[PDB]
């Protein structure tokens, strides 16, 4: 029986513990005798499962956990709708939004920062956001600092009931496990509730606000002069003005004569001309679209009555003659453990945030992000790097999974059994391909470099000498393009410029335009097979191999985070599954550091550039064809020429860019310090230094210790990947706000 | 107590096979097999991988080195509380009973056992390296 | 010029390195403190942790302001 | 084969024979300890150097002392 | 109260505040006295 | 003077950049309007750009031909010639708070360490007590003399652990 | 611009000594490995053991020196 | 009774000792035949977090 169930006062308020450090640990409440407690009490602070065995416990403090973290996330929202309402130059970048740039942090006048507020434009001094938000608020139909400030004021209401909501089903009213493994219950509300009413609901915003509002925005009539949100949903006949199929009113909808709404329920395609985004009469009839799909979804898994789905039976009916048992075992393991459920959740996350990336460069859905280069750049890096962090955790709580909540008793001759039985051939045959990937992806560079130096560019792979087309995905190009006239006959245009067509071009700046593929991209999108399959290697490897291999047959024992098995059997130095999270993170940085360089190269000289008489310049003049073949091409055409920016923003206000530019140069290279180091040289040295403590009787009870060898790696991959990460982000957002 | 005699014949616990099990080594240099008796069919781990069930009475399995037959050695007595015993094969058909040596595990101290590489010294009384040069090959101050 | 004079620098760099693990394996291979008992030689290991101590604290010293006066022009 | 050592340190305690993943060590019956029991090492050649018995050594300094030595397939646990 | 104080005297907390403050005394300082290269 | 230095009251670079530093601000305060928030903080920057070129140079400081001051650091030179100020005086300001936080730090380690739990103290700090010791450590100069005077502030080398040797 | 690069030479030397002359120092001991010189200049560690105890050898001393002497010429 | 008495103070003297030059207390002074008697504990933990050792009546010395 589905059933709300909950203890009651379950964990008295008090701050008892707030002021006994460890208290969560059986070992760490003991209280510190080495600095090395110190690390121990941040690092096991959020491991729940390592502080009780008690499942119910566990499931209590992650849900109360999460709470907290939409609490924060709330806050981070109030504060940037606040900062558009009390600082930022949104209600003069409203009327031109072409010309006056996007600012909402303004720094005090203070040693001399206050340079950093650059002219910006609207009689307006501060820094220059990429966020992206001014355009969300107008897409949204925001016209007024007084709105942003509203929703600022409520975010915070919404934060206060979040911390509280965290704070009572924890101390006051705590959900029992049986509650928590009601998986059929919450899939369907999650899907029926969160997602298909969410979607409903923001059609309603849409139609009734964004879009009459967006359309007198696009008319031109000045923001003053627009009726306000609540006036268009109290009158009609206003409403029927701008859409004359409001004046039937519901009518429609329940006659089944939808075809009346086709004036605010489009299937247009393509991009407003006016504005360069989708049109918000297509994003109204996908959300509604969108709402029906997950509310039909929220209705298939069994509850509380016969009717529905058994999540268990499913799984247990798909099972076929190579397969074993199949998918027995499951349900019980997606069940009862949070790790597992936490690297498939991770897993699908990342990979989605990395399609946000792509789907929302080239079918810009916000109106005038297209053309605001710097907002683009940022926003496909920033989700792009956020997909390889949540992929890399992924990989990790499944070897967390392997190491802590396997049971063979429970998984005899099933799926994950067989996969345990062959990994030996799935990472040897994996391992082939890489190296087949590394030379035939990275040896063509080294070939066209080697050929261009020695005066042989005939001998080279290039588009005028050796061609390697990418031959397919022009094809599918074609087949997107031409498919408004045939596949999809109602679609006016299709659903992206970059599949081909005419550009779209809004403030003189191409907003998109097709964008074709030859060698050089042909080339590139064999870098990315070869650096993701090699990261799946070793991430891979280290949750396969988590719980033994041939060269330690007890891995599992030793546990998921250790430093190695001793210097036997020639040296088992990071042979934990933590250590192939700690490697595959340097993978992952150099796949998606690859993947960044080549979208920001390819827009700037493909994409990007001002529209003239009869031409379009493009940023880099289009270069990357010839110029993206050879590695020397990469480094003097993209790095040292695009450098230019962040090595002279000295005495400007992309200065700050400057500074971290060097400043993450810095941090790159103190890794190296750490990550190249052993924690038996520093131990040596810091007994010295304790010496010296010790003769001017200045040595501290807690005894000084060096960092612990898995501390020591992680501390050096933390700080290459903040380093290298910042050194881009300075690189990419000084040249995209100079140039853009 | 007498050395016991591996029987080649005994019946293996239910397993499909995987791909860390022997290699040529196990045809060319030696082989070890464990061997146990279970009071009951119960699964188990495979230190090559995989889950496998132990046969009522006699059980026989083979790994490629000695620390795999005392990895599964320790969890069959650790968890199960059962007794396994392990030998080294050589390809020649000769046999070498392995664990436990005397009957008793070694943890258990027994009689008989006569002290080996046992120093009647503190580390710290070890020579400097300076004493123990140009001998017979590069030896340290603790083999003298 | 430029070559001989990084040349010069670099192979005196590598020398450098070779001298001081030269001294730390003739103290592991030959030292014998028996036969130094109260020399200069054994009277710096009975004040290494000062001399190592000493010269942690210059590098600290050198590193955390030659770094703070670049970062502050 | 890697050297393995018992000092006159050993207090009996069992705990490297224990740790021992490879059967390298056992208890012999002794008397310079109040446990009149001391650790030896009668198949080093199957040591591989783990040190998982220096670990276990409680004593200070260490009872059990392993010096990494000539490799062997044994002591490069190589199950090939 | 007592242990909301002892959890007020806390390492990082007390950092905290002490950090705050000197940062802000030094801040406050060159906010009245502005370019200060030499005594 | 020194070193072929000049005073940057003399040098013309130290003029150049002067008004090169305010054209820069002045070129910026014209797309504004005259009471525009923007033009009010512009014109701050200005003042206080031309109260810095002139404060530096009252000061006395010297230029190199680059028209930016140099520092002299030789305590006879810089006493002998007006440039104490620069980084003697400084010294001597940062060695009385460097020893302040030292000493005051080092008699806080020594009051815990006299306790039951001497880890815990460090770990959450003994406010009251350590409140005390900031305001006494105004004379900790004296104490430091007194303490290396009575023997006190070391420790005798046969209480300190070392290594075998 | 000359006093600042000299004082960053300055750190260089004394770093990669402070390195090199820990190493030789503590090449026949230390508080983490008393008995160091009964494994010789080069070995891998002591196992992770005492809190860990990698690069603990002397040879491991001259390789994290060779990157400060590269650095400072 | 030989050895040093229990609850007393006594400094190590065995130079691989990681408490050598340091004071410990006398836990237990084996008064059996054995090759170190005295069982000191101490405070500060050692590299493997062990607070006690065995030591000879004359690696150790009231103090
Ligand atoms: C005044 C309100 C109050 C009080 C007195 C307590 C008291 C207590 N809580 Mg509790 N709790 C509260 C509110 C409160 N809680 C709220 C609002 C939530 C929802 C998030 C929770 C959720 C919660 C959980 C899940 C758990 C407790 C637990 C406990 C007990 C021990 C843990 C502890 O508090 O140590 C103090 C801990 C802290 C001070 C850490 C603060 C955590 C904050 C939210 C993180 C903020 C990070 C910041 C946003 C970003 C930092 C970035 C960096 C760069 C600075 C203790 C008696 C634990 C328990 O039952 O004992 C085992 C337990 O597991 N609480
Ligand atoms: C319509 C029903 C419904 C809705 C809308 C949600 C919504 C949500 N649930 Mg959920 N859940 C439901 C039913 C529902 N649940 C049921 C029936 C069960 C029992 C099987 C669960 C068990 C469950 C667990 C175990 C967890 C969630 C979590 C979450 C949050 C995930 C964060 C996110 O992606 O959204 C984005 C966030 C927002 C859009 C903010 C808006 C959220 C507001 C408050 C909507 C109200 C939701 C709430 C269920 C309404 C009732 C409140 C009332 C009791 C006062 C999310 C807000 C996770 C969580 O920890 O959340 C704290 C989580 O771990 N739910
Ligand atoms: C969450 C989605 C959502 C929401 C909230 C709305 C809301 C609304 N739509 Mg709408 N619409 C939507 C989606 C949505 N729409 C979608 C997806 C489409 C595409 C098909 C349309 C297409 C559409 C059209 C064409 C029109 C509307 C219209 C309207 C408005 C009138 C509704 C109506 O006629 O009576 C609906 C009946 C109710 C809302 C029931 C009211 C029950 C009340 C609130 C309960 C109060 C109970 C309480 C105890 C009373 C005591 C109070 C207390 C003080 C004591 C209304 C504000 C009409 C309009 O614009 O009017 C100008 C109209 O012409 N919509
Ligand atoms: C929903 C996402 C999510 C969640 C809920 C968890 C939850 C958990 N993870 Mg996990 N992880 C994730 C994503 C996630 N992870 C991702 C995406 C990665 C890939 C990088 C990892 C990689 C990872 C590893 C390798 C490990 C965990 C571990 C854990 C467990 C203990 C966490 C801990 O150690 O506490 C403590 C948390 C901290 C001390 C935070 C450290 C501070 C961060 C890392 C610095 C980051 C830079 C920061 C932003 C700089 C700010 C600016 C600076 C100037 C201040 C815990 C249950 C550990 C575990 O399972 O225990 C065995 C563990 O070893 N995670
Ligand atoms: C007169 C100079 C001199 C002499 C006679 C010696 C003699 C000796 N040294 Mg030594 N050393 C020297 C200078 C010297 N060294 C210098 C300048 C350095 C600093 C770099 C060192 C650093 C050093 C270390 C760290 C060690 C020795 C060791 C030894 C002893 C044995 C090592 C050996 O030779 O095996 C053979 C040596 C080799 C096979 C060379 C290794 C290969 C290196 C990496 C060169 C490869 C470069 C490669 C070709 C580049 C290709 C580029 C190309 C593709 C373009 C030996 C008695 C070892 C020792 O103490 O014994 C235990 C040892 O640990 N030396
Ligand atoms: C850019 C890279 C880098 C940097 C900056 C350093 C820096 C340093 N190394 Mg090092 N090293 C490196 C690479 C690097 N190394 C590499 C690749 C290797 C080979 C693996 C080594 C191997 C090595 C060895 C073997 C040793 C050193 C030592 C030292 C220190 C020497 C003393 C000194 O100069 O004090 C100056 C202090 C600084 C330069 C740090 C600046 C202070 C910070 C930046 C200010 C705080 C910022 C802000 C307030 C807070 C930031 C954090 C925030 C989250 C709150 C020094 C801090 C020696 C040592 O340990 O010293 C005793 C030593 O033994 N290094
Ligand atoms: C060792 C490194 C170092 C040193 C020596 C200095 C020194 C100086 N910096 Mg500086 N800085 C550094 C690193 C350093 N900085 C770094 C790494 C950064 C980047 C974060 C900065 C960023 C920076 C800025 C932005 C500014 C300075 C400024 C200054 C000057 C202001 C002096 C002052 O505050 O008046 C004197 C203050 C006192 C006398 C108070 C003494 C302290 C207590 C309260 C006195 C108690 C006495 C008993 C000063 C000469 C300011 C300046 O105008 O430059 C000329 C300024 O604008 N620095
Ligand atoms: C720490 C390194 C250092 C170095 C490299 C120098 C270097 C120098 N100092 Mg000096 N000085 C230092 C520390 C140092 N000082 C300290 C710590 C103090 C505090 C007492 C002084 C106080 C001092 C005075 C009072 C004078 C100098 C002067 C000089 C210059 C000439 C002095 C001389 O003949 O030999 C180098 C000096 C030393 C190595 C140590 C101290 C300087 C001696 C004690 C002064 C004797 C100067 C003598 C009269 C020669 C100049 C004759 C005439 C022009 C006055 C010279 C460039 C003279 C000068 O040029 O003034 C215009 C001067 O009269 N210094
Ligand atoms: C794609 C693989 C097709 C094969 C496929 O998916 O068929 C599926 C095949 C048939 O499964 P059954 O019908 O027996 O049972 C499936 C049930 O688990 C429910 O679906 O299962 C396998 O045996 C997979 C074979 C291992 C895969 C061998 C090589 C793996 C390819 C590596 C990547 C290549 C690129
Ligand atoms: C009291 C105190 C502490 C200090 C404790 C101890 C023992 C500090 C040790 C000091 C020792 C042994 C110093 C030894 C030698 C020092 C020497 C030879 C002095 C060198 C200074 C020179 C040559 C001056 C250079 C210059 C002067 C005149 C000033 C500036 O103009 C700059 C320059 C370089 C030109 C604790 C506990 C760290 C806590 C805290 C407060
Ligand atoms: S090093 Fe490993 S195999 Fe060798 S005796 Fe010690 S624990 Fe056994
Ligand atoms: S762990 Fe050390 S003290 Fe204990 S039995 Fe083994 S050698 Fe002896
Ligand atoms: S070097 Fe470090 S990680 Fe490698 S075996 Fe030795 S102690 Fe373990």
């Amino acid at each position: 029986k589905v059933k709300i169930a909950v203890d009651r006062n379950p964990v008295e308020t008090s701050f008892e513990k707030w002021a006994k450090p460890g208290h969560f640990s059986r070992t760490l409440s003991k209280g510190p005798n080495t600095t090395t407690w110190i690390w121990n009490l941040h690092a096991d602070a959020h491991d729940f499962d390592s502080h009780t065995s008690d499942l119910e416990e566990i499931s209590r403090k992650v849900f109360s956990a999460h709470f907290g973290q939409l609490g924060i996330i709330f806050i981070w929202l109030s504060g940037m709708y606040f900062h558009g309402a009390r600082f930022s130059n949104y209600e003069a970048w409203l009327s031109d939004p072409t010309h006056i740039k996007p600012s909402a942090q303004v720094v005090w006048p203070i040693v001399g920062q206050e340079i950093l507020n650059g002219d910006v434009g609207g009689g307006f001094q501060g820094i220059q956001i990429t966020s992206g938000f001014f355009q969300l608020w107008r897409a949204s139909g925001i016209t007024s600092e007084l709105q942003l400030y509203t929703t600022a004021i409520g975010g915070l209401v919404m934060a206060a009931a979040m911390f509280f909501a965290g704070w009572f089903h924890y101390h006051k009213a705590a959900p029992k496990l049986e509650w928590f493994q009601n998986v059929e219950s919450m899939l369907n509300h999650h899907l029926g509730g969160l997602l298909g009413l969410g979607s409903l609901a923001w059609a309603g915003h849409q139609i009734h606000v964004s879009l009459p509002v967006n359309k007198l925005l696009d008319a031109g009539v000045d923001p003053k002069e627009i009726p306000l949100p609540h006036d268009l949903l109290l009158n009609r006949a206003i409403m029927a003005d701008l859409y004359p199929s409001f004046a039937k009113g519901i009518a429609p909808f329940f006659t089944l004569n939808w075809s009346e709404y086709s004036d605010f329920l489009t299937f247009k395609g393509g991009l407003n001309p006016v504005t360069g985004g989708l049109w918000l009469s297509d994003t109204a009839h996908h959300h509604v679209a969108i709402a029906v799909l997950f509310l039909v979804a929220g209705h298939m898994y069994r509850t509380n009555w016969g009717i529905g789905h058994s999540m268990k039976e499913i799984l247990e009916a798909h099972r076929g003659p190579f397969t074993g048992e199949g998918h027995v075992g499951l349900y019980e393991i997606l069940t009862t453990s949070w790790h597992a459920q936490l690297a498939i959740n991770l897993a699908l996350f990342g990979s989605l945030s990395i399609i946000v990336a792509h789907h929302m460069y080239a079918m810009p859905p916000y109106p005038y992000l297209a053309t605001d280069y710097g907002t683009q750049l940022s926003l496909f890096t920033h989700h792009t790097w956020i997909g390889g962090f949540c992929i890399v955790g992924a990989g990790a709580h499944a070897a967390i999974f392997m190491v802590r909540d396997y049971d063979p008793t429970n998984n005899y001759n099933n799926l994950l059994d067989r996969v345990i039985r062959h990994r030996d051939a799935i990472i040897s045959h994996l391992n082939w391909v890489c190296i087949f990937l590394g030379f035939h992806s990275f040896g063509l560079y080294i070939h066209n470099d080697t050929m261009s130096a020695l005066g042989r560019p005939q001998d080279m792979f290039s588009d005028t000498a050796i061609q390697l087309q990418p031959v397919f995905a022009q094809w599918i190009q074609n087949t997107h393009f031409l498919a408004p006239q045939l596949t999809a006959p109602n679609a006016l245009a299709a659903t992206s410029l970059t599949w081909g067509g005419d550009l779209v071009a809004v403030g003189g700046k191409v907003a998109m335009m097709p964008i074709s593929l030859g060698t050089s991209d042909f080339m590139v999108h064999h870098i990315h097979a070869f650096t993701i399959h090699v990261t799946v290697l070793i991430l891979l490897k280290g949750v396969l191999f988590a719980r033994s291999s041939r060269l330690i047959p007890d891995k599992a024992n030793l546990g998921f985070r250790f430093p190695c098995d001793g210097p036997g059997r020639g040296g088992t130095c990071q042979v934990s599954a933590w250590d192939h999270v700690f490697l595959g993170l340097f993978w992952m940085y150099n796949s998606l550091s690859i993947v960044i360089f080549h979208f920001s190269w390819k827009m700037q000289s493909d994409v990007w550039g001002t529209v003239t008489a009869s031409g379009v310049s493009h940023i880099t003049g289009g270069n990357f064809a010839q110029s993206a073949n050879t590695i020397n091409g990469w480094l003097r055409d993209f790095l040292w020429a695009q450098s230019s920016q962040v090595i002279q923003s000295y005495g400007s206000a992309l200065s700050a860019y400057g500074l971290i530019f060097l400043g993450a140069h810095f941090v790159w290279a103190f890794s190296l310090m750490f990550l190249f180091s052993g924690r038996g040289y520093w131990q040596e040295l810091i007994e010295s230094i304790v010496w010296a403590h010790n003769k001017l009787k200045v040595a501290p009870a807690i005894q000084p210790r060096a960092l612990s060898i898995t501390q020591g790696r992680a501390v050096g991959v933390a700080h290459y990947l903040l380093g290298g990460i910042a050194t881009t982000w300075s690189f990419f957002l000084a040249r995209i706000i100079s140039v853009g | 107590w007498t050395v016991p005699t591996l029987n080649p014949d005994t019946p293996s616990p239910i397993f499909g096979g995987s791909t860390g099990g022997l290699l040529r080594k196990a045809q060319t240099e030696e082989f070890y097999v464990i061997t146990w008796e279970a009071k009951k069919e119960q699964i188990f781990e495979m230190p090559t991988g995989g889950a496998a069930i132990m046969r009522q009475g006699p059980n026989l399995l083979k790994f490629g080195k000695k620390e795999q037959c005392l990895a599964l050695t320790t969890q069959l007595r650790n968890k199960f509380k059962l007794t396994p015993c392990f030998y080294r094969v050589f390809p020649d058909g000769k046999v070498q009973y392995l664990h436990p040596a005397d009957g008793v595990y070694p943890e258990k101290v027994n009689a008989g056992r006569v002290g080996a590489n046992q120093n009647m010294r503190r580390i710290g009384q070890n020579v400097n390296p300076i004493k123990v040069k140009f001998s017979g090959r590069m030896m340290s101050p603790a083999e003298i | 010029q430029a070559a001989l004079y990084t040349h010069h620098q670099y192979i005196a760099g590598f020398i450098m390195c070779g001298a001081f693990a030269h001294g730390a394996i003739f103290f592991i291979r030959d030292y014998d403190p028996e036969q130094n008992k109260g020399n200069v030689l054994a009277r710096m290991l009975d004040h290494k942790e000062a001399l190592i101590s000493h010269l942690s604290w210059v590098s600290l010293f050198l590193g955390f302001h030659t770094l703070g006066l670049y970062v502050h022009n | 084969a890697h050297i393995v050592k018992i000092y006159d340190t050993c207090i009996g305690c069992t705990q490297c024979v224990r740790a021992c993943p490879l059967d390298v060590l056992e208890m012999v019956p002794w008397d310079g300890c109040k446990a009149s029991q001391m650790a030896s090492a009668p198949r080093t050649e199957d040591c591989v150097g783990c040190k998982r018995c220096e670990t276990a050594c409680p004593t200070d300094f260490l009872s059990v002392r392993v010096y990494l030595g000539s490799e062997s397939t044994r002591s490069m646990g190589l199950s090939y | 109260m007592k242990d909301f104080t002892t959890y007020l005297s806390t390492a990082p907390v007390i950092a905290t505040i002490w950090f705050t403050f000197t940062a802000g005394l030094l801040i406050e300082i060159n906010r009245y006295f502005p370019d200060p290269l030499v005594f | 003077d020194i070193a072929g230095l000049t005073p940057c009251s003399e040098s013309k670079a130290y003029a150049k950049l002067e008004k090169k530093e305010l054209k820069t601000l002045e070129k910026r305060l014209k797309q504004y309007e005259a009471d525009s928030a923007p033009a009010v903080a512009l014109k701050a920057t200005m003042e206080r750009t031309k109260a810095r070129f002139a404060n530096y140079a009252k000061a006395g400081l010297l230029c190199g031909n680059d028209g930016l001051p140099h520092l002299i650091a030789d305590p006879g030179l810089a006493l002998k010639y007006g440039h104490a100020g620069e980084v003697f005086i400084p010294t001597f300001g940062f060695l009385y708070v460097a020893g302040y936080i030292g000493y005051v730090g080092r008699q806080y380690l020594i009051a815990v360490k006299g306790e039951a739990k001497p880890t815990d103290k460090e770990i959450i700090i003994d406010v009251p007590l350590a409140t005390k010791l900031a305001w006494q450590g105004a004379g900790w100069p004296l104490a430091a003399v007194q303490e290396l005077q009575r023997g006190t502030l070391l420790e005798k080398e046969e209480n300190i652990t070392v290594s075998p040797r | 611009g000359d006093f600042l690069v000299h004082h960053a030479i300055a750190l260089g030397l004394h770093t990669t000594t402070l390195i090199l002359v820990k190493g030789a120092l503590d090449a026949r001991g230390s508080k983490l490995m008393p008995d160091k010189k009964d494994f010789g200049y080069s070995f891998p560690c002591d196992g992770p053991g005492r809190g860990g105890t990698c690069d603990i050898s002397a040879y491991d001393a001259f390789y994290l020196a060779v990157f400060w002497m590269l650095n400072t010429i | 009774e030989v050895g040093p008495k229990r609850g007393s103070l006594v400094k190590i003297l065995r130079p691989e000792s990681y408490w050598f030059n340091q004071v410990g207390k006398v836990v237990s002074v084996d008064q059996s035949g054995v090759r170190y008697p005295v069982v000191v504990r101490f405070e500060n933990q050692n590299y493997a977090g062990v607070t006690t050792n065995n030591y000879a009546l004359d690696e150790v010395v009231a103090a």
